[PDB]
RNA sequence: GUCGCCUCCUAAAAGGUAACGGAGGCGCCCAAAGGUCCCCUCAGGCGGGACGGAAAUCCGCCGGAGAGCGCAAGGGUAGAA
RNA sequence: CGCUGACUGGGGCCUGUAGAGCACUGAUAGGGCUAGGGGGCCCACCAGCCUACCAAACCCUGUCAAACUCCGAAGGGUCCC
RNA sequence: AAUCCCCCGUGCCCAUAGCGGCGUGGAACCACCCGUUCCCAUUCCGAACACGGAAGUGAAACGCGCCAGCGCCGAUGGUACUGGGCGGGCGACCGCCUGGGAGAGUAGGUCGGUGCGGGGGAU
């Protein structure tokens, strides 16, 4: 069946987030799927005690879109190594990650018979 | 009621005249001179309804 | 002119929950099963409960009344054979 | 959780919502490939294959019409039985334009909804 | 029609409420006396419970 | 069986203060041990102690294991006098349910430890039962 | 060895010289028989640690004996036992003991000792095929060492109805290491 | 010391009972925790990466809901409040 | 008013102590696996190394609970015959 | 059109259907799929919701079967507790007589069982 396991995209994010207005507007222009999420906590490791603020930025981008980005954005990054994490997936840079997509990935999405994703398929 | 100048203040609301009023408890807390809603005075039925008093 | 501490001492007051009409008696459009007032009655008997099965009340009229979760709101009708043609 | 509280997606209970009463569960089961609805009415009721995409073949008019008819007819088949005013059954998804379609059926179908 | 013939013993003096009724019930006036009935689990029951009460005899 | 006010409102959540369980040494078969029959909110302290003095007289190999441990407690004089009695705690233990698996003098041939425990019973309080286990004591 | 009974009489039975004990076997049971006197002797040997059987009407001379029971009662004198045979080649639930010797390492030199939360070994070798007395002791003992499942060392019959790393038997300070 | 009222335990298993017997809450509030119509699937743990080495933010798996619900408890209960 | 009443036989439907139980919770002991603090060693920004003292959490051997209970009777209740 | 095999909508019985290990199915079915002007639509993209349509595929969600490792179910004989009756001990309590009789504990058992309709599959 070698026509299975053999890959076919699957998500792939790329974001950022600072204890804050607009900076994500530089985010909008580079793609088109704005991320609006609220980080938090309550300490002074940066002055981020505020436990309920809007600073988390995350511009989701799988398939289609991500393609234009994987593309016009894959040249300025210089590495290709280690940064290779188990769960077929990896994260480099000012904040970006992308996940593998072996054939036994999805199922882990079902509300039912949620096969805890076997470790021989992924 | 127990008149407590504590964000606890009782008020009503006319019926554009529909004539009289109808019961209501309140709290400056927010929106001060704010208070509107419809009902129906002995006057036919319905009618805008400010609450201020 | 106040009150003290280190005397926990704090009796409790009264309630009055029940199953009134229990299961399978002369059914009268009145307070069905009780253990949560404001209750929202239902249709006939009830069988849903943090237990499993269900309960019939071979008694049928307008409706009864719930208790908020306990017992198990009615809906599984059950007028009773005593609801046919006179 | 209880069987229906660990999976996800359904709303069956938003079915039981109408369960209470109102009429036949003019329930409309969809599967793109086509649309299929029955008529679960209270008391361990049943149904009368009122309208199906196969019953009368699956035509070649896609969504649109399909419904437009499947319903109507459906509605036709039933009001022969002796129903009258039947309650709708969004079976699933949001009264999508399909849905809405079939819907029409009933309505136009003269089976009040 | 197993007919039962019981007698009176150990005065129910001060003994359990009901128990007594089972007394006046089965039909129990004065002391150490004898009465008879049909098996009838009913009547039966009562009496039995009364057990120690006195003595039962299968007669007719 | 009067017991306490709750496991976290009056007095519940402690270490009870004592001297842990195991001592002596292993042993696959030899069943050497001790249990009772008496009922008594086993006198903590008295308890803790006792058992211990047990080690005090032996030292090493003989399952100086011991399956007890108090965990609730009494109360009395503190405040006015005798009437409406609040409560001042002191002295927890555990119910020695009319007999049961006490502590174990468990090991091959080491009665030099049986006598021990023995010395252990002597002590204790509520009489005690001198015994053996599946097989006896070798 | 012998033991009889099986009607319907536990109280008196459960009394005197005869203690209850069901005739348990895969598929069928039969009133409790036995006796409060046999249990003794035999049991005394090593109940579910070896195995035999008794001749009641020559009926079925088979093994398996006890897979449950209890001297329960306070007194510590059993009453109401369980009995199950096995004339099959499936014998699994096999719990037979395992003994060391005394190999000198932490003891006769370090005084140190060792707990053996193990001792026994419920496994399942070659059904109706086990050495009533199996010994294994690679030795070793003292300091903060410990040995358990995992390592072990199983001969012939490759079962292990058990797991790895778990209550084997270590060496602790009978005083201090 | 303490007296009203809300919950637990005490009540021995319908209901319900003293004790100056145990412990703990309330004389608020919310105009939007209001009414419905439409969507959501929790805590947490694990694995991978910005500012981040407790403790986020996203991405991928596991989940009789143990999170969730202004307030004390207790019932509830995501189908969901 | 007149067989309706205490009581018994039958039939449903309930409560869920005693007991028991450890996956909810809070104890708590013997121990294994482990990382937090050690602790001795290259002198120790080394964050590399061994291991006899304290531990958190998971795993085995065990055990206490009125304000715990996946379990569950004695019995009592209530309508009908 | 008033019989069985199959798939599909789907209901009741609240795990003897769950977990997971291997496997099988695509003519039919169903999904994934192919695209995105207009219906509607994402606080970000038509991933999900969504309109139109072949090829491609059974990988995945899925349906039937085999596997007891985790679970879940769970007897008989059995011990506690006890309604009722009566005795011993100053004693905390012990026992007897009669009907009730669990959990855990070994056997073993389960990998659903069954409604109605629709498509076919059996002149």
């Amino acid at each position: 069946f070698h026509e299975m396991r053999e890959p076919r995209i699957e998500k792939v994010v790329v974001h950022m987030g600072i204890g804050h207005a607009n900076a994500e507007d530089i985010l909008g222009e580079i793609t088109g799927q704005m991320p609006v999420r609220t980080k938090a906590k309550r300490t002074v490791g940066e002055f981020d005690i505020r436990e309920g603020d809007p600073i988390g930025a995350k511009v989701t981008l799988r398939d289609e879109m991500a393609e234009e980005f994987l593309q016009t954005a894959l040249p300025l990054a210089e590495l290709a190594t280690s940064q290779f994490d188990d769960t077929g997936n990896f994260s480099f840079g000012l904040d970006v990650t992308v996940n593998l997509v072996r054939p036994g990935y999805r199922v882990a999405k079902r509300d039912k018979a949620s096969r805890s994703i076997p470790t021989k398929h992924r | 009621a127990k008149d407590g100048p504590r964000i606890i203040v009782k008020m009503e609301s006319s019926a554009g005249t529909g004539f009289y009023y109808t019961t209501t408890k309140n709290r400056r807390n927010t929106q001060a001179k704010l208070e509107l809603k419809k009902y129906d005075p002995v006057a036919k039925k319905h009618v805008v309804f400010r609450e201020k008093k | 002119a106040h009150k003290k501490g280190v005397g926990s001492s704090k009796n409790g007051r009264d309630s009055n929950p029940k199953y009134l009409g229990v299961k399978k008696f002369g059914g009268e459009v009145v307070k069905a099963g009780n253990i949560l007032v404001r209750q929202r009655g239902t249709k006939f008997k009830a069988g849903q409960g943090v237990g499993m099965g269900r309960d019939h009340t071979l008694f049928a009229l307008s409706d009864g009344k719930v208790v908020f979760i306990n017992k198990g709101k009615g809906a599984r009708f059950i007028s009773i054979e005593a609801a046919q043609t006179e | 959780p209880m069987r229906r509280r660990r999976e996800a997606r359904t709303d069956y209970h938003q079915r039981l919502r109408l369960l209470k009463s109102g009429k036949p569960r003019l329930v409309a089961r969809k599967s793109n490939k086509h649309v299929r609805a029955q008529l679960v009415t209270p008391n361990g009721d049943d149904t009368l294959a009122s309208a199906h995409s196969s019953d009368l073949a699956e035509y070649g008019w896609e969504p649109t019409g399909s419904a437009y008819l499947t319903g109507l007819l459906a509605g036709l088949r039933a009001q022969e039985a002796g129903v009258e005013e039947a309650v709708l059954d969004i079976g699933l998804n949001s009264p999508t334009p399909k849905v809405f379609a079939i819907q029409e059926g009933a309505i136009d179908a003269g089976l009040d909804i | 029609m197993p007919r039962l013939k019981v007698k009176l013993v150990k005065s129910p003096i001060g003994y359990p409420k009901d128990q007594k009724a089972a007394l006046k019930a089965l039909g129990l006036r004065r002391l150490q006396q004898e009465r008879v009935l049909e098996d009838t689990p009913a009547i039966r029951g009562n009496v039995e419970k009364v057990a120690h009460l006195v003595r039962v005899e299968v007669v007719e | 069986s009067i017991k306490p006010t709750r496991r976290e409102y009056i007095s519940g959540i402690p270490g009870k203060g004592i001297a842990q369980f195991k001592m002596g040494n292993n042993t696959y078969p030899a069943q050497v041990e001790n249990v009772v029959e008496k009922p008594v909110q086993i006198r903590h302290n008295a308890l803790e102690a006792a058992r211990n003095a047990a080690n005090r007289f032996v030292q090493n190999s003989g399952k100086f294991r011991i399956r007890k441990f108090p965990f609730h407690v009494i109360r009395e004089q503190d405040g006015d006098g005798m009437r409406a009695p609040f409560g001042k705690s002191v002295g927890t233990a555990a119910r020695s349910h009319g007999a049961n698996h006490d502590f174990i003098a468990w090991v091959n041939p080491d009665p030099a430890v049986e006598f021990a425990w023995r010395r252990a019973y002597m002590k204790v309080t509520p009489t005690v039962n001198i015994d053996s286990s599946p097989a006896g004591n070798a | 060895m012998e033991l009889t009974a099986k009607p319907r009489t536990p109280k008196q039975k459960l009394d005197e010289s005869m203690i209850a004990a069901v005739a348990y076997n895969k598929e069928n049971n039969v009133s409790f028989a036995l006796d409060r006197k046999a249990f003794d002797r035999a049991f005394r040997q090593q109940s579910t640690t070896g195995l035999f059987d008794i001749t009641v009407e020559g009926g079925e001379t088979f093994p398996a004996l006890v897979k449950a029971v209890q001297m329960d009662k306070r007194k510590r004198a059993p009453i109401h036992v369980d009995f199950y045979m096995v004339t099959y080649g499936e014998p699994v639930e096999v719990s037979v003991p395992v003994h060391t010797t005394g190999r000198s390492q932490g003891e006769v030199q370090g005084g140190l000792v060792d707990i053996v939360v193990h001792n026994l070994q419920i496994v399942a070798p070659g059904p109706r095929r086990i050495p009533q007395e199996l010994v294994v002791d690679v030795t070793k003992m003292n300091i903060g060492d410990h040995i358990t499942a995992g390592d072990i060392k199983l001969p012939e019959g490759c079962t292990l109805a058990a797991d790895p790393e778990l209550t084997v038997v270590s060496v602790l300070p009978p005083r201090l290491t």
